[PDB]
């Protein structure tokens, strides 16, 4: 699907 | 109205602005317990009645338990304390999977629990571990050992399943094929010769026991096999267990190169990607018998595969969907899918369909003959739509009481238009179909009666399936427990109901909160992760009990807390939701972050972040300060912030989801830009001549398709990992909203912004692409051939390269790396004195 | 001093102006006739003496000839006529051999000629031509039709040569074998049996009569067989036929991916890629016997190897570097360097060093004992070097007198440091080594020692060997004819002097214009392509001839013009060269381009374009109102435009290239800031606050090198497919100036940007990346690596990709859009009046 | 070697 992801957290 | 315009800082100072900010969540970021497990101690004497097990981060994500009281102090509020289950001790397939799963955590993502041993099983890294703990063997006080499963294998296993006939025995995937491996004895058997290890891609394109791409990326299957939930006894004294699983092929499917992550190789790695139109795997049932001895040791390994091939049994079909066993292990059931999925089939197929593989044809002959013609595929349950079949986990079976009847819930859209829980009853013929007669069989020749098809609930409302979201059955009190938007589409709820006399929908969770919500399998507790807009995330155990005088209605309490909730972080100032009549005749709702210091007088610049894609929902009542953080800071530094749930969102039905089938792109913006007008009436600090618009992946793709239809509003945009030409995307997704290439030559046409590059504006400072380098979902190419039609088009663009990523930003660097180009960007080319200037 | 500010246009507007300023050159961009021969008539009562042929642009590049009078009215210019010699009628590997040879031409490229029978031979698109004019066959009056060699053979053929011992016979590579074909006959036979077309790269390595990558890029040698040019005859009244041919076997060699052109597919193409450190490709040379019959009928093949391994007999050797026959066909020559290029070798090969091939070691054994042990190779000549071997195209070999010596002219730098000619005659002996000992032979075994080395050319000036530069030899006269630097280093001009008894070097050609010449073979004509800053390229014939009193002195006439120069076009006014003593002690020259209407009291923006690497002058008497036709645009602008050849660049001698030796990177921009601060201090009007550096693959690579070590002096840097790190750069390049890795830890690591991402700004819009996407000599990910390190680093960039082009823009609207952006980056970023507010 | 070629004209 066309779903990015923000999962690279500091 | 004056122009504000915001404080021009240099890229050192926004550096030093988004790391202090972001300082201030070290505390936060720590994901909430998940996978929650309930077992009973069974003491009447300890003051215990469960102990429930979850995985949680404490760093690594592990196993942890806590102790439930028989009686609480209602004075007070209990917070359960966390007990660690375990002692304290990426490949290029775990890489994959991560992507395909969404996994951003680091530690054990899964787990099997065998209920009757209380044998646990788990992954953590490349090691397939186990402990015990809730059985016969009762309960730890203290930290156990995971006791690693010894191989042979040189690669890493993926996949691990424990027997559920059996918890000494386990299966896992190994170089695409399915091996077992005993974990007292330490045997372990190939039970798949399919795939060669030592062979290329272009050869050697079979596997067994593994879910395709497509199936992964678009259907959320991550297995191809499924152990049969009881083992048959033989007289010897021993037994036989069973596994169907899933065979692949995938030589007739295209092969696309993206580049290796190891930059320095200049290399590149092949991905079997079925694009749009071309062939997806050609796949099949198959199943291993296996022969175990009085002890544990395997006698014999039999492979066995259908009497008839897959494509004359199931005629139609091209995914396979779900899979798994009835409770009995009498039957397997599947649910299928054809092409354009359209059409959902749940179909039981009986182990005496399967007969041994043989090479000779003399031999074979003689087994396919002794089958007898009474044993067939039976379709239990059919339904077509104009839309399309959104796949879901809701799938439950009943104990076999007669012997011709099966009895089942299940959940579909096909009906009203919004996804509703129905009890079936099905009669199993004998088929009209004979096999000694040598033809093939009609259309409908395995289709069941459908005696009984009660609705349990229905409204203009539905029940979630998706993400963790599914039923617990109480066969007891004759209940059914499920997730819901029925109380409102910006709150899921936890609802019950009676599957027998249906009436009464009793909501549990309390209002004014979204829940997610783990019910017990004894059904007398649930656990519910909860949050709004202003309170982050909270997780609670709540206790289910019935009035004396009415076991149907049920009502809860407070019992503790598992996780409390940090509290309103004072940085973070909570979106307005609001929302509006659009001229379609849905209502559609949104979400404004206004600007900090609101000064009247002054009007300011608006950046639009979008999705506005299928099964997605972005404007709801849950807490957007972890997640879209950044809009907020957007807001700090004086940018009006929209977003707007547009029609093809979910969590509204059907129709409202179905009203861009073959018209992806070409609706999306005009639910926009008016939500976008109809707050700019209503608000005076609008600035519509400076507005942006931003999104990643499908808002990415629309960010493009903004700018490219309505430059008049948008002066920048700026397009994450964007789709710009639906015939490079795959097959599953593509093909469901859009149809085949044929059959809708306009739509991808017009879908595509790559095929319309000339409709870009000819000013620079507008378009900005932004693009992992290793992305193999949406591939560089389609940024690579956007750009390629810009060139020849005369027209600019700016571009942002991400080499270390994939569809997703991990690598911390490169998301700090993003957001201060984002800021900058957005301040040199809409916001400030400046970019004023510039036009 | 107040700050000129540029006309801010829009990015249409600038569009418009490029466009109708290129639109004064349709006329124009016509390239000049190439590639001439010379033929006498024969005809005591004719008019014409001669006939020219050559290939020219009338569309398609062609042959034409034109006609050489007897006599001529030194009255009035004669103009030369075109007369069509031919009448009216891209692969993988096409593509890349005009990527190799840099030809940007349509048509033929090229074209073989035997002087015997009149036979041309050339290749056409995919067509193997010939036609026949001047043999005994006479001269036509009207346009010849080309005849197509016909073939069997599935896929393009590359690389035709006639025979020179039989016109019928012809060669050509296909599918990386050796073909001939006759074109009377039309017979076909395969000589190499070495490659299989039908397998993969990764399996099938081996190639024959074809040079290798690196051979290609970085020797300009583009052919792997030579064709011997005398036949043995035979008692039958047939004849044997050889062709020496090198064999290739790039199994060891690293394999990168290039994406591939058709960004559709999303696939990319492997390449036999040798980067510095790896291994060179596998060389040997081998022979192919062909013995004829009467009439034209292959008898038989016979193909032959060297008696021991090439690694034995020409021990150190890893490039072949050029390759041929004796005019005698005696011997078969080569020019071999050593890994480090620091030591060449010609070397003497007899046919009697190769012996059959053989499977059977029986048969194999008693054929090497049949070859004499006095036959062996001959090192004629050997030199060394601290600096490098710069490899070149003149060796001139005498016929053969005495049994026992050879004499010939070379041209070498290793003595003054200069290239200059030299004959030499060495003593052919019987070797030392024998082959019955069973040993291997010491290093200095095969050295022939030097009976004379007389120097023909000396001094502080060299001799031109390269791109067409060369020596004709007039042995009646016993003269050479040669091009040199020695009247100035900005001019090449025509020299003679005596090879015998050596002196005066006398000069042919008119100062004040740099001329490139082709000598005709009969030595009594030549043809001057020239040009200077001012005037446009002119071609023109010059009779040579001789004083009565003395036939060593020669003189020139003007006899005619080839092509006329169109004369100064209104819009481009030239450079003027400057100079300056630089604090190392040599001499730098340079261009400066003033700002066109130049007003007092105002300071204007400073673009310097930058090259600055080996093998390469951008500053010289030069017409460069084609090629850098867009400084004049800048110029025209208000833009100051610097142009420094720094110490590295070539024309200067061995010790001045030599400078960087090691240290690529480290020495330029001292000379570039030094000749830009000379000018600032004798021109008020260069303002050095902003300064703009621009340069391609070299000149990007420093362009890079400029902000990063002098970020005070440069505001900008636009750089276009740099190398950002030299472990990913080709082996014969970066060994040659750089050496081995290991060897120089340091210098690899400060010459490689990518190493050193922390150095750049931290303020955007100073650093902008151009590279071609498909560019297999400096790889894309030079660029994607160089960008991964600047994310991490925290640093801001702005890139453009140009996705149809390798490491050359010929897609016309690719380089449409580079001058335009290029343009709009220096307006908004350096030059106009909101550049100045952005700081 | 490290030559780019501008032979894409109109
Ligand atoms: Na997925
Ligand atoms: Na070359």
């Amino acid at each position: 699907s066309l779903r990015f992801l923000f999962e690279g957290q500091r | 109205l004056e122009p504000f315009y915001v404080e021009r800082y240099s890229w050192s100072q926004l550096k030093k602005l988004l790391a202090d900010t972001r300082k201030y969540h070290g505390y936060m970021m720590a994901k909430a317990p998940h996978d929650f497990m309930f077992v009973k101690r069974n003491d009447p004497d300890g003051p215990h009645s469960d102990r429930i097990y979850y995985l949680a981060m404490s760093r690594e994500n592990t196993l942890f338990y806590s102790e439930i009281p028989k009686t609480i102090n209602r004075a007070a509020v209990l917070m359960l304390s966390w007990k660690p289950l375990l002692d304290l001790f990426y490949s290029r397939e775990e890489e994959l999977l991560r992507e395909r799963k969404r996994i951003g955590t680091v530690g054990i993502a899964s787990y099997d629990y065998h209920q009757g041993s209380g044998t646990f099983l788990f992954q953590a890294g490349s090691g397939i571990y186990h402990v015990k703990d809730g059985g016969p063997q009762g309960f730890t006080q203290q930290p156990l050992r995971p006791n690693l499963v010894e191989t042979s294998c040189p690669n890493i296993r993926m996949d691990p399943k424990l027997c559920p006939a059996d918890p000494d025995w386990i299966a896992f995937i190994h170089s695409n094929d399915i091996w077992i491996s005993n974990i007292v004895t330490r045997e372990e058997r190939r039970l798949t010769y399919v795939h060669n290890e030592l062979a290329n891609m272009e050869e050697d394109a079979r596997s067994a026991g593994v879910a395709t791409f497509v199936l992964q990326e678009e259907f959320d299957r991550y297995s191809g096999y499924w152990w049969c939930p009881k083992a048959e006894t033989t007289p010897s004294g021993g037994k036989i267990l069973r596994i169907l699983y899933e065979e692949n092929d995938e030589s007739e499917v295209e092969i696309i190169h993206v580049t290796s992550p190891m930059l320095e190789t200049r290399r590149a790695d092949s991905f079997r990607y079925p694009k749009t139109g071309t062939a997806n795997p050609k796949v099949t049932f198959k199943m291993s018998e296996i022969m175990i001895d009085a002890e544990g040791r395997i006698i014999d390994v039999i492979d066995k595969e259908l009497i008839q091939p897959f494509e004359i049994l199931f005629e139609g079909v091209e995914y396979i969907a779900r899979a798994g066993w009835t409770p009995e292990g009498k039957y397997a059931w599947s649910i299928l899918l054809d092409r354009s999925q359209t059409r959902l089939q749940i179909v039981l197929i009986s182990p005496e369909l399967f007969i041994p593989v043989e090479d000779d044809v003399m031999e074979r002959q003689r087994l396919i003959e002794s089958v007898p013609d009474s044993v067939t595929p039976l379709i239990i349950y059919e339904e077509t739509t104009d839309i399309w079949i959104n796949i879901h986990d809701i799938f439950h079976v009943f104990p076999q009481s007669h012997e011709e009847e099966i009895e089942f819930i299940f959940a579909s859209e096909c009906k009203t238009g919004f996804r509703h829980l129905y009890k079936i009853t099905s009669i199993l013929k004998e088929s009209k179909y004979k096999r000694s007669s040598g033809g093939l069989p009609a259309p409908s020749d395995f289709k069941c009666p459908i005696k009984e098809e009660i609705a349990i609930t229905s409204g203009e409302w539905e029940v979630l399936g998706r993400h963790g979201s599914n039923i617990q059955v109480d066969e007891v009190r004759r209940l059914v427990y499920f997730e819901g938007t029925k109380d409102s589409p910006l709150e899921h709820h936890l609802y019950v109901v009676s599957y027998v006399n249906p009436g009464e929908v009793t909501r549990l969770t309390d209002r004014g909160y979204s829940h997610s919500c783990c019910i017990s399998q004894h059904c007398d507790f649930f656990i519910s992760k909860y949050s709004n807009q202003k309170n982050p995330h909270c997780v609670s155990l709540y206790k289910l009990s019935s009035p004396e005088d009415d076991p149907t209605c049920k009502t809860k309490e407070f019992w503790a807390t598992i996780l409390d909730s940090a509290g309103p972080l004072p940085d973070y100032t909570p979106p307005e939701i609001f929302s509006f009549e659009s001229t379609t005749g849905f209502t559609l709702y949104g979400m404004l972050y206004k600007p900090h210091d609101l000064q009247p007088g002054k009007k300011y610049p608006t950046v639009l972040f979008i999705y506005g894609g299928p099964q997605v929902q972005l404007v709801n009542n849950r807490f957007k300060g972890v997640k879209y953080f950044r809009l907020n800071t957007l807001a700090s530094l004086g940018y009006v912030v929209v977003v707007i749930d547009n029609r093809g969102s979910c969590h509204r039905g059907l129709k409202f989801e179905g009203a861009f089938k073959y018209k992806m792109g070409q609706i999306e913006i005009d639910d926009q830009v008016e939500g976008l007008q109809y707050l700019a009436s209503r608000y005076d600090f609008i600035d519509l001549d400076r507005v942006g618009i931003h999104g990643w992946s499908y808002g990415g793709y629309l960010s493009l398709m903004a700018l490219m239809q309505r430059s008049d509003i948008f002066r920048v945009a700026i397009a994450g990992a964007p789709v710009t030409l639906w015939i490079f995307y795959d097959t599953g997704y593509t093909e469901r909203y859009m149809g085949h290439p044929d059959q809708n030559e306009q739509g991808y046409y017009l879908g595509s912004v790559a095929m319309q590059a000339e409709k870009f504006p000819s000013e620079p400072n507008r378009l900005l692409l932004l693009h992992g380098f290793l992305d193999e979902n949406v591939h560089f190419a389609h940024t690579s051939i956007l750009l390629s039609f810009l060139v020849r088009a005369g027209k600019p663009y700016d571009l942002q390269i991400y080499p270390q990523e994939r569809h997703s930003i991990r690598v911390p660097e490169s998301g700090e790396h993003y957001e201060l180009h984002l800021l900058h960007y957005l301040q040199e080319n809409l916001g400030s004195r400046i970019a004023a200037l510039k036009v």
